[PDB]
């Protein structure tokens, strides 16, 4: 029973980063070689594990988080980073155990006139904790005047659209990102390599 | 003041200097290993007119050690137990080892040993004949 990685990486549609998707992966054999032999990824790095050893390891829980961000924001999907993605949308732990995988999706996620379906959070009263998700749409109080859900001066709707356009430079183009987290919790293993 | 001078993660190298060929020298890199204990630590070097090249890599558990072929049997990478410092012990130094040596923190890459997240400022090593 092979793990449903084709579902995660080859899905027609990806989530916005503020509403990033989580898929639990369990009770299956994980052929990471379909990934670590492929040459389609612009980013493929792991923390606490080596990419060539994943086929020899067993884990209690495996989660696949996926979303779309700009190419020049992929750097923020790393331990210790700051910026609107790391602070307000998707936060990796400082001691992250897992892998970060990304690839250019300009051919799929850009549109003439701009694809406005992909959103990110621009304002928040505090930084996200690791693996936290915030899907609220409350008006952000940037000044001394309470907003009371009314959008206006100093009172901002907290989400903004990327507006991906196909003629953008590579840094401004959309990138699809999958974060694999490998969890050990003193229980039997559910996900193992093809051994 | 490593490549991103405003980031929370900072790496500071020390120990560079002038050494005679055949001598030894140990570089140090202060690093936030207690906090970022799962990241890969590595050493790079860049000589004048040449591209930066990989030298050595290690995790904070003193395992998963990688070496470039040019330094195998001469260089040794290691960490301290409290996860505060990375080291590059250098033995039987040659003139070709002259370069600015950079410390780096990142993840274990698929196409290369380390996909770097953070860079140090570098320390100059000069080997004379
Ligand atoms: C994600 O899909 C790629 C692309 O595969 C193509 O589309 C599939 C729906 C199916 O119709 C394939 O036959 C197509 O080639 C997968 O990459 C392929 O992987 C197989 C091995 O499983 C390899 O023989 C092919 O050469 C690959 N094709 C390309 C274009 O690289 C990939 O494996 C899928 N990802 C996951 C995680 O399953």
């Amino acid at each position: 029973n092979l793990c449903p990685f084709g579902e995660v990486f080859n899905a027609t549609r990806f989530a916005s980063v503020y509403a990033w998707n989580r898929k639990r992966i369990s009770n299956c054999v994980a052929d990471y070689s379909v990934l670590y032999n492929s040459a389609s990824f612009s980013t493929f790095k792991c923390y606490g594990v080596s990419p060539t050893k994943l086929n020899d390891l067993c884990f209690t829980n495996v989660y696949a988080d996926s979303f779309v961000i700009r190419g020049d924001e992929v750097r923020q999907i790393a331990p210790g980073q700051t910026g609107k993605i790391a602070d307000y949308n998707y936060k990796l732990p400082d001691d992250f155990t897992g892998c970060v995988i990304a690839w250019n999706s300009n051919n799929l996620d850009s549109k003439v006139g701009g694809n406005y379906n992909y959103l990110y959070r621009l304002f928040r009263k505090s930084n996200l904790k690791p693996f936290e998700r915030d899907i609220s749409t409350e008006i952000y109080q940037a000044g001394s005047t309470p907003c009371n859900g009314v959008e206006g001066f100093n009172c901002y709707f907290p989400l903004q659209s990327y507006g991906f356009q196909p003629t953008n430079g590579v840094g401004y183009q959309p990138y699809r990102v999958v974060v694999l987290s490998f969890e050990l919790l003193h229980a039997p293993a559910t996900v193992c390599g093809p051994k | 003041m490593g490549r991103d001078p405003n980031s929370h993660v900072q790496l500071v190298e020390s120990g560079g200097g002038l050494v005679q060929a055949g001598g030894s020298l140990r570089l140090s890199c202060a690093a936030p290993g207690r906090t970022f204990s799962t990241s890969a630590m590595g050493w790079f070097r860049q000589a004048p007119g040449k591209e930066r090249e990989f030298v050595a890599a290690i995790d904070w558990s003193n395992t998963n050690i990688h070496y470039a072929d040019t330094v195998k049997g001469r260089f040794t990478i290691s960490t301290d137990t409290a996860k505060n410092t990375v080291y590059l012990q250098m033995n039987n130094l040659k003139p070709e080892d002259t370069a600015v040596y950079y410390c780096a923190q990142g993840g274990w890459g698929l196409t290369q040993p380390i996909s770097v997240d953070y860079w140090g400022k570098g320390t100059q090593v000069t080997v004379s004949s």
